[PDB]
């Protein structure tokens, strides 16, 4: 029931993450944004619906949480520069190996 | 009287066809899958996976 | 036309809203007010914590506690079953 | 019938408990939560969870006694900081073998 994608791979009951082979440790609601990537595989994500469903109602910050946070998804797991998880302009991003 | 519709004197064999197509959107692709979000189970019985 | 009413969906969900005011009120009042103002019903706003406490008089934890109570005593199947038909 | 994991043994006849085969005295509350613990070995346990299931739905006391609790179990079995029976921040706690 482990759910996986190219060379990251999820468990559902520890929360935890494995990025080619190599266990990781990551922030709760960052696990949820990678959660919400790998449950919409090959489907682009955007910022507004992503933060309809991860993210509570009641969220009244700013736009640069969830860039940050994909920040942070890059510099864990995609460090390269070219990336899995690609981002669309005004259209948010996306988990995807690159063709 | 009843003889033609028994015998299939006067009865017509009839076929429709159903066009449908899954296209790229700016919100992904649509994919002809199985994952059918709330339905049952005995609608489910004859579509192959 | 998209756009237009369905004119069935309507009568659903007014019925729908008739089904959680009284599955509300068969709860406890305060733990209705609670989720109510938590999801935003009779508000245009849902609130966080804080919001409840200020106007109930107590912290944020038992909020959190009185929220637990509430969707403990919600998974009752005598509810679960009422409400789930409708979908 | 005994409930056996790694080196944590338990006799749900007379409720003694043996770790890595030395018997040691636990209380009734912590021998509940125990008793959970190892009956959802693999599948992190989280507070509400706890409350809901192992203690009383009349419970209204704080939520640091379960943490106190928590802490009694560590200093009964496992002493080590790092130990068998993890945390998660804000999922509460999870008893496996470390990786």
């Amino acid at each position: 029931v482990r759910l996986t994608f190219a060379d990251i791979e999820l468990d559902e009951e520890t929360h935890e993450v494995w990025k080619a082979g190599q266990p990781v440790s990551l922030s709760p609601t960052e696990f949820t944004l990678l959660r919400y990537f790998v449950i919409n595989a090959g489907t682009v994500l955007s910022k507004p619906k992503i933060l309809d469903h991860v993210w509570r109602y009641d969220f009244g910050g700013d736009v640069n949480v969830v860039e940050s946070y994909v920040s942070y998804l890059r510099r864990k797991i995609d460090t390269g520069e070219k990336r899995l998880l690609h981002t669309l302009r005004g259209v948010g991003y996306v988990l995807r190996e690159p063709r | 009287s009843n003889r033609l519709v028994e015998e299939d004197v006067l009865t017509s064999i009839h076929i429709e066809e159903h066009e449908i197509d899954a296209r790229d959107t700016k919100l992904g692709a649509e994919e002809i899958t199985r994952d059918i979000p709330n339905i049952s189970d005995e609608v489910l019985a004859d579509l192959d996976e | 036309d998209s756009e237009a009413v369905v004119a069935v969906d309507a009568v659903s969900f007014t019925l729908l809203q008739d089904q959680l005011q009284s599955v509300l009120d068969t709860l406890s009042e305060r733990e209705a007010g609670v989720v109510r103002l938590r999801f935003g019903l009779t508000d245009g706003q849902p609130r966080t914590l804080d919001e409840i406490g200020q106007v109930y008089g107590v912290t944020r934890e038992r909020i959190r506690q009185i929220e637990s109570k509430t969707m403990s005593k919600l998974r009752h199947p005598s509810r679960s079953q009422v409400l789930r038909d409708y979908l």
